[PDB]
């Protein structure tokens, strides 16, 4: 009756450093990115990662300080040592930084951005505009405001490159 | 003869229980099929999530300590014919009888039985139509529901059903403790040496604001609900066609 | 009127597991209502109660007989009806006497269960 | 047989034998140049398009009726339903030959496009309580006329 | 922004971020992700006369927050 | 004609009803089509439909005989498998005659049911 | 004590590959372990090696017939079950006989295929 902990059937865990241990030189970034418990990437070393998190920008490179990222609305990018990049656009969730040398980025829906497009992020922008001044009441407004806020940070994304 | 039209109908009649039977299992082999996709995409969403509620504990003095409401969420499965999946929950339950237990299941047999065998232990459950891949806001919703029918809950306990090979389905467990217990643990993590693992980890959290912690909390515990109901579906499509092959064994056996 | 209450309740249940043999059958036992599965753990206690080793078939069945008097059967199946045995195994009322039996091979059952899990240990 | 209770697949296979199956029902013995030019249209796919309620009153207007002179754009120059007397052709010279396959793929293909565009297209614009048990009358009667 | 304000949670928000991200993707693709944000599910209760009452503790539809 | 087609109408859908009973038995009535649960809910009317009380068999059931007319028969069957009487609950059809007579039970039986909740409001 | 052996063999292999049909059908190709992957080759070389061409049909097939000896029907399935035809393309042992024929049809087809491939190659 001793209920195995669903964690446990995960042996895949994180690796910690001690404060105290002697400081390694990395060239590499273990990137794991998950959308919709899917993960995308299995601890790829890569040479950078850009994620758009609350305060700003951050740039993530091997080595940098343990930190907790809050993302928003935004495009993320992974620069690989080869000289590639391949970027993706998320709209939500968490960024763990280790300074053992991973990166977890969970977000609730990860795509390509490829995938999207320019007329359909229009057309929605506009619907959404209109629908604003009929908003029902405050909550109604924050909503649109919410949805026009992601619309136009797709659509800044997609007319960067 | 009566007695020789009695039997020739009865053989008949179990042939067509066959047929019926032969299609559910390629339904479900199907749905088995195409959901092994998970297994090859799994187990690293929850990294993290792992230092937030990974605590390898007893279970007693976490049972007994505790003098407010626990929330149960039991996943069970909308449909009968499905192994001892929906069965084995209901035991463990049992097991865990208690005065602060109370019980908000998922699924329309799990809502079922736990209505009947625990009167005094019931709040309401959850119902999922099975046309949309287990989705965040399914989990949300779960969430939202639980902290509402017991804000002041010592602890939520999700149960469901683990795959792990296509016939070796176990039982799980996720413990969620609240957000104010939790923030005191924490604490420790932080200043003790106790706590290695979670020391960088804690620390890092502590670095930011609350309202990031509490998003923090909530996403990895709505997270672990995404795991938690999107891998009771694939278990429950294996014993769904581990026990429809035993009643076409049956009867072929009749 | 014991003897006759108690006679009529077991044939009752035994009706009833026999209709329920039927569902049990084709769908198999997880396809019962809650209250049935206790049914049919009763009767299949019952069934296996019933159950007796003869003087005479020591040879066939390698175990001493057994003669139960009329008044210990009675009490006895009285019990399994009213689920006060129901924490028993169903195994330890197999060729067994009246209830005192039931009780101690259980206990040898048990036993040998910690020749199994002290070995295990020992192993591990 | 593997889709008893499910939802079928509409597969090829499925879409001709559903058809095959409803030509199969009928009340008086089929002319042999109707019923082999009939099963023919249907094994060529010509009936994939018509739904299964319609194939009576398809098949109908194939053999007693000829859309192409009725609307004047049939271009065949022997071969129409109508001559009776081109069963002993057919008989002697199969439908995938060169002396009628030309002709026999010609006529299928503009009536199945009539029907499709005239009838089919005006049945499933049907919405009153008159046509609709009018229209019913008028397949169960071709399902017993032809 | 001002949705804290008025008393929406987090993952409300995300739910609504993640539905209007599946609104914008192309139709092809729309197929599948737009499955990942239908909700299509309800909370219940059985009562005495055995009909499934339904509970309002929480809205099921982004529209109803 | 219409006679006719009426017939075969009905006897092909009890056809179907028989299949279907033996799915809703391995399977439940919830695992079934939009249109097969029509087909469920019309067939079952048109059992309960087929009843009729005799004049000579008043001592059997307890209620006075019916005498449907040829074309009333045809009319009311009809109107069944069309859809026409789809909102009429099925009781309605069980041992009774024309539909004008199948109105009148639901009307009555509308009537007690409102009488019921009526009670158990001021309950 | 060969023929018994070989025999036994082939049978054992035979009911193997009807299990792993359902397996494959089932969990799908690719799950099949590498033992059981060489397993289904053999068998299916079994199963197409098993047909024979009758001299009697000669005149309507138009192939030439083979009369297999027992001793080469030994030999040719023992040796497809060690796996030392291993590198042979399935279609080879379709309605051919004996071991001989097994390759004579394969030269004809590795040859056949050289000048395939000279045509796809060039124009
Ligand atoms: O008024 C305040 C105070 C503090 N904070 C927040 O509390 C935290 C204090 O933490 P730190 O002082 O470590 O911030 P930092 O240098 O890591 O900041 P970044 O470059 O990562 O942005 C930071 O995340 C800061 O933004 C506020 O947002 N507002």
């Amino acid at each position: 009756h001793d209920l195995p902990e669903g964690f446990e059937f995960m042996e895949h865990k994180v690796v910690n450093k001690d404060i105290h241990a002697p400081h390694e030189n990395l060239e590499t970034l273990r990137l794991t990115l998950t959308r919709q418990d899917e993960f995308l990437l299995r601890e790829e070393p890569v040479k950078c990662v850009t994620v758009t998190g609350t305060n700003g920008e951050y740039g993530i490179y091997p080595g940098h300080a343990y930190k907790i990222v809050q993302l928003n609305p935004s495009p993320l990018t992974v620069e690989y040592t080869d000289g590639t990049t391949k970027k993706y656009f998320v709209s939500g969730g968490f960024a763990h930084i280790n300074n053992e040398g991973s990166c977890d980025v969970n977000t609730v829906e990860c795509t390509l951005l490829d995938d999207l497009d320019l007329a359909i992020a229009e057309k929605e922008l506009a619907a959404q505009q209109a629908a604003l001044g009929s908003a029902k009441d405050d909550k109604a407004k924050s909503v649109v405001e919410i949805r026009i806020s992601v619309i136009e940070a797709v659509i800044a994304a997609l007319k960067h490159h | 003869s009566g007695k020789l039209r009695l039997y020739k109908e009865k053989l008949e009649g179990y042939n067509r229980f066959y047929s019926i039977v032969k299609t559910i299992k390629m339904v479900t082999l199907a749905k088995y099929r195409a959901a092994q996709g998970r297994i090859r995409t799994r187990d690293f969403s929850l990294r993290y999530t792992e230092l937030a509620f990974s605590k390898p504990q007893a279970s007693r003095d976490a049972v007994v300590a505790a003098k407010n409401a626990l929330v149960y969420i039991p996943i069970t499965t909308n449909r009968g014919s499905c192994g001892a999946l929906n069965s084995n929950i209901v035991r463990c339950i049992d097991s865990v009888v208690s005065s602060k237990m109370v019980l908000m299941p998922v699924g329309k047999r799990g809502i079922d039985s736990f209505s009947k065998l625990y009167p005094d232990e019931f709040r309401y459950g959850i119902i999922n139509d099975m046309k949309e891949s287990m989705h965040f806001g399914y989990a949300t919703f779960v969430i939202e529901n639980a902290y509402e029918v017991s804000k002041d809950a010592d602890r939520y306990q999700v149960i469901f059903n683990r795959f792990v090979s296509a016939g070796v389905q176990r039982n799980a467990v996720y413990n969620i403790p609240s957000y104010e217990k939790w923030k005191e643990d924490l604490a420790d993590a932080a200043s003790s040496d106790n706590q290695k693992n979670r020391y960088l980890f804690a620390n890092a959290l502590q670095n930011e604001e609350e309202q990031l912690i509490r998003d923090f909390f909530d996403f990895h515990a709505a997270l672990a609900v995404l795991n938690a109901v999107g891998e009771n579906e694939l278990s429950e499509q294996a014993a769904r066609l581990v026990a429809v092959e035993g009643q076409l064994t049956n009867i072929s056996s009749l | 009127v014991d003897h006759y209450n108690v006679a009529q309740d077991v044939v009752q249940m035994l009706t009833k597991y026999r209709e329920l043999q039927d569902i049990i059958a084709v769908l198999g036992i997880d396809e019962l209502s809650e209250e049935d599965k206790l049914i049919v753990d009763r009767a299949r206690k019952l069934v296996k109660f019933l159950s007796q080793p003869f003087q005479v078939a020591e040879v066939f069945t390698g175990m001493t007989g057994h003669y139960v008097q009329l008044d210990d059967t009675i009490d006895s199946f009285s019990g399994l009806l009213m689920g006060t045995y129901d924490q028993v195994p169903e195994m330890a009322f197999y060729m067994v006497g009246g209830i005192n039996s039931v009780l101690e091979k259980a206990k040898k059952m048990a036993e040998e269960a910690a020749e199994l899990e002290k070995m295990r240990r020992a192993r591990v | 047989a593997d889709s008893v209770g499910g939802q079928q697949v509409q597969t090829i296979p499925m879409i001709r034998g559903a058809r095959f199956v409803a030509l199969f029902n009928q009340k008086q013995p089929s002319y042999f140049m109707n019923a082999i030019v009939s099963l023919y249209a249907c094994l060529n796919g010509y009936l994939d398009d018509v739904k299964v309620q319609y194939v009576k009153f398809y098949e109908y207007l194939l053999v007693h009726r000829d859309l192409g002179i009725m609307y004047g754009t049939a271009k065949n120059k022997f071969f129409y339903m109508y001559v009776q007397e081109l069963n002993y052709l057919i008989r002697f010279f199969t439908l995938n030959s060169p002396i009628l396959h030309g002709e026999l793929e010609e006529m299928l293909k503009q009536h199945t496009h009539l029907f499709l565009q005239h009838y089919q297209s005006k049945m499933n614009a049907i919405k009153s309580e008159k046509d609709v048990k009018a229209l019913k009358n008028l397949l169960y009667s071709c399902k017993r006329a032809v | 922004s001002s949705w804290r304000d008025h008393g929406i949670s987090y993952l409300k928000y995300l739910n609504v971020c993640t539905e209007t991200l599946h609104s914008t993707v192309k139709e092809s693709r729309r197929a599948k992700y737009e499955r990942w944000s239908k909700p299509c599910y309800t909370a219940q209760r059985p009562d005495g006369a055995g009909g499934q009452e339904t509970i309002d503790k929480v809205p099921i539809h982004t529209k109803d927050y």
